[PDB]
């Protein structure tokens, strides 16, 4: 736990980035809506436990030839068990990179 | 002295009020290797981390330096035997070879709980970690120790309308453990170590010399400094050799007598930032051990 | 009747946003182991032996931990 890294980089274009994101959204059964071209909301039902999570995506530049995607966690509005906002924030970018990067 | 400062001091705050303003807190996927898990709490300078089963979507218990001591007494045993299953099973693969039948699901408190129940729940559980978890959020926020509470409770009671109970010995008020102490010499091999914390469940070693006078601790803290290694076969290694590996002057191990008020105690232990002290005779001779756990659960049983 | 004329936007939406208002790209946590809107954000570690390290750091009321998670690939 040294060197801490925003979001994914990528040399990608900047309409194939958005695009792939936006096709892995929908095959994940995500719901989205284009704020700008460069600026996703994103709300996923978790199929265990019922509940929505919302994140933001957006896309930056860092370079002349670099962007950066940034993921963002909405806030919503004895024994546990069921849930944790934070975690299930990893698990949706997670399973959004793997589903439309590299 | 009884009904007690602490206990009403317990009641009134909720564990919310022991968090830090920052903390980090390090979780881990039970389908995590074993091994990569215990070298993540080094790196990250931390006991304790919560365990989340993605697909339970849930925390579903804790994976501590006790789990790495069971796991490595328990591959130490197998290499002799030539099974080699250990070091490659995921947390997951580790839970159900031992959480088999025996059932221990994960304790849990919510940040609006008092500090009286997180005591009890530590006591009652026989645990030291216990995580603080938001029910609205199902966020864990901070794990819970002894050290921490016992130390909150030494600054924000430190007025004194002074019970009774805290000018009296730990001889009167028999706090402590006084028998069947758990203890290694000098030349004794790590991997007999890891049998002794395996069998008695006891959090540290006084290292005794030959008249039984202590000379030195080891601690299961002092145990995860051999997930940072590559070969874990310096097990035959003694104990001495193993406490080289710590970070710092080691000023030498911190002691009390029976006849030192609980106060005294208090105010040593909150002052070294360590989990027991050592007790001792006029010569150094080991007669028992005074641990956190032993002085909280006296506090809330309204001291000793 | 005369044919009507659209004049679009066009730019500000050619090229990303450049990254930095106050927004760290890299956080360097050595420390031989404050900061405002980082809060919420996805932050990683570089990817070693086919583990993920995920992190964030989140508040409760008055309280902000940073969450790290080990997951596998
Ligand atoms: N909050 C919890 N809920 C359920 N099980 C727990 C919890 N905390 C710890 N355990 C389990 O109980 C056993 C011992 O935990 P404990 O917290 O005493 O270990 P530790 O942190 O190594 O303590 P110490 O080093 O003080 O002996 C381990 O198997 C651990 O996984
Ligand atoms: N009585 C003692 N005298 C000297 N050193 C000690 C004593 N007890 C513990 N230590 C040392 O202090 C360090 C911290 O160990 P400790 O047993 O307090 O674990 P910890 O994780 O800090 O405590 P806790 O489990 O309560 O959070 C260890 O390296 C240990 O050897
Ligand atoms: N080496 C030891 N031998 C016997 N009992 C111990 C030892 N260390 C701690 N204890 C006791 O075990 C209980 C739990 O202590 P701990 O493991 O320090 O949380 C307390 O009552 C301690 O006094």
């Amino acid at each position: 736990s040294m060197a801490w890294h925003l979001g994914i980089r990528s040399q990608s274009r900047p309409n194939d980035i958005m695009a792939e994101v936006c096709r892995a959204i929908k095959q994940l059964d995500y719901e989205w809506k284009v704020v700008n071209p460069y600026y996703l909301r994103v709300r996923r039902k978790n199929p265990v436990t019922s509940t929505f999570s919302k994140m933001s995506l957006q896309l930056y530049q860092v370079d002349s030839r670099t962007y950066l995607l940034d993921f963002r966690s909405i806030d919503d509005e004895v024994a546990p068990r069921p849930g944790s906002h934070t975690i299930e924030f990893f698990e949706m970018c997670a399973n959004l990179i793997k589903i439309l990067a590299q | 002295s009884n009904s007690s400062v602490y206990t009403t001091f317990m009641k009134s705050h909720r564990c919310y009020d022991l968090i830090p303003t920052s903390s980090k807190l390090v979780v881990f996927d039970t389908s995590l290797q074993v091994k990569k898990a215990f070298f993540a709490l080094v790196t990250n300078g931390v006991r304790a981390a919560p365990l989340w089963d993605s697909k339970k979507q849930s925390f579903v218990g804790m994976l501590t330096i006790t789990d790495f001591i069971n796991i490595l007494h328990r591959y130490y045993k197998s290499a002799l035997v030539q099974i080699y299953e250990l070091e490659e099973h995921k947390i997951e693969t580790w839970r159900e070879v031992y959480l088999q039948d025996s059932f221990k699901p994960l304790v849990c408190i919510s940040p609006n709980a008092s500090l009286f129940d997180a005591v009890s729940s530590l006591i009652r559980n026989k645990i030291h970690r216990l995580p603080v978890i938001d029910p609205e959020s199902g966020n864990t926020l901070y794990i819970l120790t002894h050290k921490r509470i016992l130390k909150f409770l030494k600054l924000f009671i430190t007025e004194f309308p002074k019970p009774e109970f805290m000018s009296k010995s730990l001889e009167e008020l028999q706090i402590g453990t006084y028998a069947n102490i758990a203890m290694v010499r000098t030349t004794t091999p790590v991997y007999v170590a890891l049998g002794i914390f395996v069998q008695h469940r006891v959090s540290a070693l006084p290292v005794v010399d030959e008249k039984g006078r202590v000379v030195d601790i080891y601690s299961k803290f002092d145990v995860i400094n051999l997930a940072a290694e590559k070969t874990y076969n310096n097990l035959d290694v003694s104990v001495t050799k193993a406490l080289q590996h710590r970070s710092h002057y080691f000023e030498g191990v911190l002691k009390c007598y029976l006849h030192e008020t609980l106060e005294a105690i208090i105010n040593r232990l909150v002052e070294a930032e360590v989990h027991r002290l050592v007790v001792v005779d006029e010569h150094d001779v080991v007669k028992g051990i005074v641990s956190l756990s032993d002085i909280l659960q006296a506090l809330v049983l309204t001291g000793g | 009747g005369q044919e009507m004329y659209a004049f679009r936007s066009e730019e500000r939406f050619k090229s990303p946003p450049i990254l930095p208002p106050h927004l760290l790209q890299v956080i360097l946590n050595k420390d031989t182991n404050p900061n405002h809107v980082m809060l919420n954000h996805l932050y990683a570690l570089s990817i070693k032996d086919s583990v993920m390290v995920l992190s964030a750091t989140h508040r409760y009321k008055k309280k902000y931990v940073t969450t790290l998670l080990y997951k596998p690939i």
